[PDB]
Parts: C-alpha cells; structure tokens; sequence
C-alpha cells in the first residue's frame, strides 16, 4: 500500500534546530509535489512548505521563510525539511503530506487543483525554554477519605507514580499533567480509603522523573 | 481579510444528521470550487474525504457529503455512528498567500452514553508548601461525560483569574472523562482569605467545592 | 484556453 513515514522531531530550545525526514512508499514519488503540514497542540492544520517534483520550486508559509528549507531527493524516495531559529510557536506535529491532481477540463477552461490524499502519521517537534528539571513532590492531606502527592514544577515529561510501593492499586487515579505558563509541569495523584485506616496504614506516592533521574517516596500523614 | 470558521464543536446522537458550516472559503469564479474537508481520529493523521466541494475519494462513505452556497461550505454526515466521532478540518483556496487554508478544526462527538455529572475534589495548599514560601489550590474533576467543562476559582466570593492553570479534558478508562485545575497563591493571600472556591461547569449545570485555612 | 492553478503556496493561470 501507499506510506509516508516521517522521523527527526524531537526537543530543543528557542534558537535551536531540527532537521525532518519523511520516506515515501508505495507510489512513484517523482511524479508528486510534496507537503510539509503541521499541527499544534489542540489545534487545527497549516501546511508549512512544499516542493515541486523537479525539486526546483519551493514554497513556504510566510511565519517560516528564511528559517526553514525544504528539499527531496527523487534517487531515495525522500522528503526533507531543515528548521533553524525554531520558536516556541514552531511547536507541534509535522506532517509530510502527497498532493495529488484533481484534474477537471472544460475546454475553454481547465482546473488544476491540489489536495492532500496521502498522510503519515506525524513526528513530533517541542520547542521550550525549560530546562530539565526534577518535581517537588507534596502531600495532599485526607466513610472514606481522599488523599494524594502533588508532583510540581518538573520538566519535561514524564514521571510516574505509584502507592506503598504497588501494594495499592485501587481507588487510584493519577492526571493528567497540566503545562503552566512557566514551561514547566505538573500532576496529581489521588488515591480514596477508609477513614478507619488513616491511624494506622501508613501511605506513601513513589515518584520517579526519570528524565532528571530523580526519585521521590512522599510519606502522606494524617 | 481571511480566516476559515468552523465551530470547534458539534453534537449528535446515533441515527440522526449532522452539519458543520465553514465560512471564509473564496467566493472568486477561479477558486470557489477548491474546498475540502478532513477527518482526524485522536492521535492519527488527517484523511481526505471531500474535495472539489462534494467529490468523495474511493473508500469514504456515502454518508459525508459536501456542498456549498456563497462563502459558506458544509459537510453533512448522515446515519451518525460511533466511529464517525472525530476532528472536522475544512481546507478552502484564498486569492493571497498561502493560498490554501484550514479551519480551527470542529469535534464531532457521537452522545454514546448518559450524561454524568462532574465528581470535585479540592484540595488546600499543603503546610509543607507553605513552609516552603508558595501555595497552591489543586481541583481535581473526574467522571464526567460529555467531556466538557469549564472551571472558575473564586477568593471568598469574589473571581479570580490570576494563577489559574486548568488542562484540556481527557478520557478516563471508564471511559469518561477527567481535567484539574491548579490555583496557585502566596501562602500570605491564602491565610488572607476566609476561604477560596473551585466551581466546575458542565451541560449547564455546576458543582461547586470550598476550602480555608485550618 | 484558460489554465487555472490552485495548490499550496501557489495560484495562477497560465495562457
């Protein structure tokens, strides 16, 4: 069948650079222009950049020109797009997309039209100025009774966390991190048990943020 | 001078119709027929399922049809099922650079289940925080369908929009869904208040939780 | 013979 599978995102910071690729299967590549179209965050599309299929012919989304260079290489079916001077706003999912020819003739007139048909399924590019960086892990203090660990402050992604090391698995819920205005993330991992036990079961959130290597065992007390 | 609009959302339930309006595409004899439409699954690329206006590509269902009148160009789904529930991109030509344009993107959710009410816990600022010069309010939703909400915090009784970090709604296992709220505050302001809110929105209706220092 | 081009990026109508 007809792919495109694209690879290089990555993190980096304001300033930095990435270079994407993007390898065609399935169909005479030659014979196609080609598309980069990127997508932030909970956001809708933008087709970034193009190329012809001479490799001549280079167009590109004004917010890009000059920081980005789009070109291919017919000989190994690929597709490549260079980013220097990455923003902040640069950030999202890169897609390279197959325009494909709606060809429809009236005689005195014809039209040419250019539409995306074939699609991979995307590389992800995060540009941020945080800094790695381990969580502050606080408690969160209790029928039943409701308790948890804060996990604050940590960049980037992702820590996981667990309760009395495994033992408790029930009743738990950990959410999703939620991205502050500083760069940096956050978290919190609730857990719901008897009233009864606060006095003598003992409860404690493990924490681990590998990208920092760091550890946390946060006791939770009444 | 140009922007596609398209709701960023629409409802329906299995069985019924369904229509997502775009206005903004070119209304230029040489460019009105270039309009599209996408469908996007969570996580997966983009699929072409209508251009030209109205043409569906081999594979796409006669349930999704296009038309257009005017700048305006709709896309119709027919018979609703679960599956369809996803991302509407419509894709339109414009007379000036870049030439083509997409829309913010409308989801389209297929009411699979009752109602749900949001579940509210809130938390206060942890002595251990406070001891270490910072505060924050955490309001942790849960259970709740459609996944919708919109959250308010309030000091005392009055608003508050400074320091509000609130995430987008996320499916649960259960298959409902989930979102926190983060309030943060100097441990002074949070001893300065009799007490702080967290009031959760959703389908119209609220569910509110209050908290003060001990 | 009018030729109407419309893609990304680019539009136009050649002679």
């Amino acid at each position: 069948q007809v792919q495109l599978v694209q690879s290089g995102g990555g993190l980096v910071q304001p300033g930095g650079s990435l270079r994407l690729s993007c390898v065609a299967s399935g169909f005479t590549f030659n014979n196609y222009w080609m598309s980069w179209v990127r997508q932030a965050p909970g956001k809708g599309l933008e087709w970034v950049a193009n190329i012809k299929q001479d490799g001549n012919d280079k167009y590109y989304v004004d917010s890009v020109k000059g920081r980005f260079t789009i070109s291919r290489d017919n000989a190994k079916n690929s597709l490549f797009l260079q980013m220097n001077s990455l923003r902040a706003e640069d950030t999202a999912v890169y897609f390279c997309a197959r325009e494909f020819s709606s060809y429809t003739d009236h005689l005195e007139y014809y039209y040419d039209y250019y539409y995306m048909d074939v699609w991979g399924k995307g590389t992800t590019v995060t540009v941020s100025s945080a800094s790695t960086k381990g969580p502050s892990v606080f408690p969160l203090a209790p029928g039943t009774a409701a308790l948890g660990c804060l996990v604050k402050d940590y960049f980037p992604e992702p820590v996981t966390v667990s309760w009395n090391s495994g033992a408790l698995t029930s009743g738990v819920h950990t959410f999703p991190a939620v991205l502050q205005s500083s760069g940096l993330y956050s978290l919190s991992s609730v857990v719901t048990v008897p009233s009864s036990s606060l006095g003598t079961q003992t409860y404690t959130c493990n924490v681990n943020h590998k990208p920092s290597n760091t550890k946390v065992d946060k006791r939770v007390e009444l | 001078q140009s922007a596609l609009t398209q709701p960023a959302s629409v409802s329906g339930s299995p069985g019924q119709s369904i229509t997502i309006s775009c206005t903004g595409t070119s209304t230029d004899v040489n460019g009105y027929n270039y309009v599209s439409w996408y469908q996007q699954y969570a996580g997966k690329a983009p699929k072409l399922i209508i251009f030209d206006v109205s043409k569906r590509p081999s594979g796409v269902s006669n349930r999704f049809s296009g038309s257009k009148s005017g700048d305006t160009a709709s896309l119709t789904i027919s018979g609703l099922q679960a599956e369809d529930e996803a991302d509407y991109h419509c894709s339109s030509y414009t007379s000036s650079t870049p030439y083509v344009l997409f829309g913010g993107g409308t989801k389209l959710t297929v009411l699979g289940q009752p109602k749900a009410a949001p579940s509210v816990t809130l938390f206060p600022p942890s002595s251990e925080e406070l001891q270490a010069n910072k505060a924050t309010l955490v309001c942790l939703i849960s259970d709740f369908y459609p996944g919708a909400v919109t959250v308010a915090w309030k000091a005392d009784s009055s608003p508050v929009k400074a320091g509000v970090e609130t995430t987008t709604p996320s499916k649960q296992s259960n298959n409902k869904y989930a979102a926190s709220s983060y309030l943060s505050l100097t441990p002074e302001q949070w001893k300065s208040h009799r007490s702080y809110s967290c009031q959760v929105t959703h389908e119209g209706s609220t569910v509110e939780k209050t908290v003060a220092p001990t | 013979r009018k030729r109407i081009h419309i893609g990304p990026g680019r539009a136009f109508y050649a002679t």
